[PDB]
Parts: structure tokens; C-alpha cells; sequence
């Protein structure tokens, strides 16, 4: 298990670890996080308790490396560094340690929860959507802009998602508008699954990445992102039978773990519908259809 | 977005745009079958494409041999639709090309969107207008040329005859409009109106008849009657 320690909390703020959260006093003897599960991404999150404005976290897998995050007072926020002296760092996590000043990341032992919501996610693919390769570990938050929104500013502190537009030229072979705009399989598996992300595992990567960002951080071009994902497979007649199976499972996990008070301005009334009630795909979803029923009927 | 009456002369400026009614492409008559089922048979259609400013109607005839095989024939009107205005746009030099293509119906606006993908700069626009030219298959000669077509055939029209050497485009329009409008709620009495005195009569090169500009008054009140009339007729008042 690997540690992530805390320099200082200087300034009161609720903290997120994965799908937790712990509330820390401003000054609290507060230096970290314990027991880390390896061999998932992880992603740990701020929200300062005198300002909700500005959501913001980090994106780390600490097979990568030793990371601490360090609040900077002139940049106001709470930043994650990368420590190269081994021993150096495995003295002060020792030390935090021994003091009691860490929070244990608090894992059920029944609970899958965090490997169902980012089974196909891998820190490579999150370096190629949020671009600082000067860093091991990715920085979100509330505000940054997907490249698709800034085509409808400054593209250094975007989220590189793959474009998807249903009437783009990318999406509609002359000579099959009806087909293509109709039945989105062309898109999907020669465009987007042959074409650019070679492989399903990569396409629910980012999926399941951009959902993350929507619930974490209520960033509205993540949850499109997210939207337009499930609507590209639920409008697409000819599916692998596997995606359709692990799609349902990843849809189910995710609508489970979205806090109840979140789900009018997380999910697209439209486009759950449509992918539910009148898509190719409306009778493959069993396991999501049977959970959005349950939790959130007012939506549909 | 949307054309209305706040912006309505934008339709006589000088930037070319065309109408397209899908109304008249997928036309059926119902009928009872031996085993007392329900039958439709389609009979030939036409795409109505007007450029408003200059009367020019490109007159897509709709051939019932286009549907044979295929299913959901309303859905595909629409994008069989789209693809022959896409094609008409391609087919017309650069600086004859629309500026704006309006949409009576805006089940057209996506078939024509992803039709005209390649024309970005293009706008499709829906109206809210609610303009009668399903009524075009009421002007004589329109409906002949349809239904005698046996193949897929392309017909160029001035659907205001001779009218802008005398009246403005806005004028034409007004009047064109009230004549469809006539035409669309009461065929028989508009058509009695047109052709009541034998004396003027339609030329060979044609749609309407040769009304001098007092006679366009009496025709033009004659149909506002007609219209007010039927009116009263509907709604017993």
C-alpha cells in the first residue's frame, strides 16, 4: 500500500480520495493518506470550505512514483509535487505515520466500487487527455474546457477528449447520410473503434474518465463527453456483444455511485431516454435500465 | 434560426435562398384489400424548391419507381428529399448556389443538415411561416407534368409568369401565397375564380392567366373572400 503525505493544511477544505471524503480544520495536524490500494489510478480532490468556487485534483497511480501535495499561499491552492529522493520520502511518510497525522483510505473489504468505476482507465491514456508531461500525475478542475468546447480558449489547460459530432463529416460517409445518421455503427467501430481508439478497452477508458471528471469536479464538458459516448454505442445497430455486456455493468456502477442530489445536473434526461426507450440498443442495458428505474424514475 | 414575419423582407434582398416544401414527395392513395386489410399505392410526387425573389421553381419530380422495396417510405421522403436539393445545390454554379435553403417543415432540417455537410456555409433554416405550398399540385400545369412523368425528371418554372415586370418580388409573393392559400382551402372555388371569364386566358409559357393589373385587384380580393368565407364555413362564424 502507498502513502500520499501532506506537508501542511493551511487553509480549511474537504478532501476527496476516489469516491471518499473527509472534511480538515484550517491548521489541523493534518499530513495525508495512508493504505492507498495499489494497482488502480487515483485521483485526490479539493474543495476550500471559504470558497466552493473552483473544484480542482489530481490524477496519480503511485506505481509512478512518490507523490505529497503541498498547499502554495501564492497560487492558493493545494498542489500535487513529486518527491525523488526515495528516502527522504519514505522518512517523512515513516514519521507521519508514527504520529498518527494520516488518513486511512477507507476500503470495505467486499467493496469493488473503485476498480468497477475505472477498470479500463490507465494513467497513460489520462497524460494524452490532460497534456503536462513535465508531470507523472494529471490536474482537473470545475472550469477546463474539452478542445470540442473551445471549437464552438487556451488550449494548454484543455481536456483533449476525442471529438464526437453526429453531423460532422467525420460521422457520415457521402453517399450513406441516411444510413450513417441513422445507424451510427460506421462511426463507431470503423471511425472510432478501428480508427482512433484501436480498441474497446480504450473507448471505456475514456468514458469512465470523463464521468469522474463530471461527478468530482462538476465539469459540464466531461459529463457531454460522457453523454455522447453511451449515445455513440446505444444509436449504433451493430455492436460486439462483449461492449454491450461491459457497457451495462460500467452505466450500472456509475448511475450507483452518483450522489441522489447530483442527478439533475449530472445526467441528460434526452439522451437516457433515447438510449433506454428507443435506441438499437434499449433492450441490452438490463442491469442499468433495472438501477435508473429504481434510483431515478423522475428522469425518465 | 428560425424565419418569421419580424424578418420577412430577408426574403427579396439579393442574397439567393431557396424554399423546399417535402410535402407533395410521398403521395398515397388508401384503399381496402380483397381480405378487407388497408393498401396504400404511392403516386408520383414532386419536390417544390422556390428561389422567393425571382419566381424560379426547380420541380423535382418524384417517381413512384423510387420507393419500390423500400420500407419506412415517410422517413426515407425526407433524405431522398435532402439528397435531390443536395444535388441541385451541386448541380448549379458557385454563384448561383444558395446563401440559405428554408425548410417548411422542420422534420427537414437534420436530412438537409447532414446532406449539406460539405456546404458549411450554407445556412438551413426552418420558418414559422405557415406557407401553402402543398397546394402547388392545385396549379394545372404543375400537376400534369407530375403525374404524366414515367422516370425521375428535373422541371423549371417562373411560378410568377411575367408579374416582376409590373410588381415587386414582395408583391409576387403576397400574391402567390393568397392564391396557393385559396387554392389549398377551397380547390373548386379558387379554381372557378381563375378561369371564370373565358376571354383572359393562361399563354402556352404559363401558370396563371393574363390578368391586367385592375383585374389582379377583383382576383385578389375574390380570393381573400374565398379564404374569409371558408372561414366563417369552419368555424360558424
Amino acid at each position: 500500500m502507498n502513502t500520499v503525505p501532506f506537508t501542511s493544511a493551511p487553509i480549511e477544505v474537504t478532501i476527496g480520495i476516489d469516491q471518499y471524503s473527509f472534511n480538515v480544520k484550517e491548521n489541523q495536524p493534518f499530513h495525508g493518506i495512508k493504505d492507498i490500494p495499489i494497482g488502480h489510478v487515483h485521483v485526490i480532490h479539493f474543495q476550500h470550505a471559504d470558497n466552493s468556487s473552483m473544484r480542482y485534483g489530481y490524477w496519480f497511480d503511485c506505481r509512478m512514483g512518490n507523490f505529497y501535495i503541498q498547499y502554495d499561499p501564492k497560487d492558493g491552492l493545494y498542489k500535487m509535487m513529486e518527491e525523488r529522493d526515495g528516502a527522504k520520502f519514505e522518512n517523512i511518510v515513516h514519521n507521519f505515520k508514527e504520529r498518527q497525522m494520516m488518513v486511512s483510505y477507507p476500503k470495505i473489504d467486499e467493496d469493488d466500487t473503485w476498480y468497477n468505476l475505472t477498470e479500463f482507465v490507465q494513467m497513460d491514456k489520462i497524460r494524452k487527455i490532460v497534456r503536462k508531461d513535465e508531470n507523472q500525475f494529471s490536474y482537473v478542475d470545475s472550469s477546463m474546457t474539452t478542445v470540442q468546447e473551445n471549437e464552438l480558449s487556451d488550449p494548454a489547460h484543455s481536456l483533449n477528449y476525442t471529438v464526437i459530432n453526429f453531423k460532422s463529416r467525420e460521422a457520415i460517409r457521402p453517399g450513406h447520410e441516411m444510413e450513417d445518421f441513422l445507424d451510427k455503427s460506421y462511426y463507431l467501430n470503423t471511425v472510432m473503434l478501428q480508427g482512433i481508439f484501436k480498441n474497446s478497452s480504450n473507448y471505456f477508458g475514456e468514458l469512465q474518465f470523463a464521468f469522474l471528471n463530471a461527478m468530482f469536479f462538476g465539469n459540464y464538458g466531461s459529463s457531454l463527453q460522457w453523454h455522447a459516448m453511451i449515445e455513440l454505442i446505444c444509436s449504433s445497430a451493430t455492436v460486439p456483444k462483449h461492449m454491450l455486456d461491459k457497457l451495462d455493468e460500467i452505466l450500472y456502477y456509475q448511475i450507483k455511485t452518483l450522489p441522489e442530489q447530483y442527478s439533475d445536473i449530472l445526467l441528460n434526461e434526452r439522451v437516457w431516454n433515447i438510449c433506454l426507450y428507443s435506441s438499437f440498443q434499449k433492450n441490452s442495458l438490463h442491469n442499468t435500465e433495472k438501477i435508473m428505474e429504481n434510483k431515478y424514475p423522475e428522469l425518465l | 434560426g428560425a424565419m418569421n414575419s419580424s424578418n420577412y423582407a430577408e426574403l427579396f434582398n439579393n442574397d439567393i435562398k431557396l424554399f423546399v416544401d417535402d410535402t407533395n414527395v410521398y403521395r398515397v392513395t388508401v384503399h381496402k384489400t380483397f381480405e378487407g386489410n388497408v393498401a396504400t399505392k404511392a403516386i408520383n410526387g414532386c419536390i417544390f424548391t422556390l428561389n422567393p425573389k425571382t419566381g424560379h421553381l426547380f420541380l423535382k419530380i418524384i417517381h413512384t419507381s423510387v420507393w419500390a422495396g423500400q420500407k419506412r417510405l415517410s422517413q426515407l421522403a425526407k433524405w431522398k428529399t435532402a439528397e435531390e436539393v443536395s444535388a441541385l445545390v451541386r448541380s448549379l454554379p458557385k454563384e448561383e448556389q444558395p446563401k440559405q435553403i428554408i425548410v417548411t417543415r422542420k422534420a427537414m432540417l437534420d436530412p438537409l443538415e447532414v446532406h449539406m455537410l460539405d456546404f458549411p456555409n450554407i445556412a438551413i433554416r426552418p420558418t414559422e411561416l405557415r406557407l401553402p405550398f402543398s397546394a402547388a399540385m392545385s396549379i394545372d400545369k404543375l400537376s400534369d407534368v407530375v403525374m404524366k412523368a414515367t422516370e425521375p425528371q428535373m422541371v423549371l418554372f417562373n411560378i410568377y409568369d411575367d408579374w416582376l415586370d409590373r410588381i415587386s418580388s414582395y408583391t409576387a409573393f403576397s400574391r402567390l401565397t393568397l392564391l396557393l392559400r385559396a387554392l389549398k382551402t377551397n380547390e373548386e372555388s379558387a379554381k372557378m375564380i381563375l378561369l371564370s371569364d373565358p376571354t383572359i386566358t393562361i399563354k402556352s409559357y404559363h401558370l396563371w392567366p393574363s390578368f391586367t393589373d385592375e383585374q389582379w385587384i377583383t382576383i385578389e380580393s375574390q380570393m381573400r373572400d374565398l379564404i374569409l368565407t371558408e372561414y366563417g364555413r369552419k368555424y360558424n362564424v
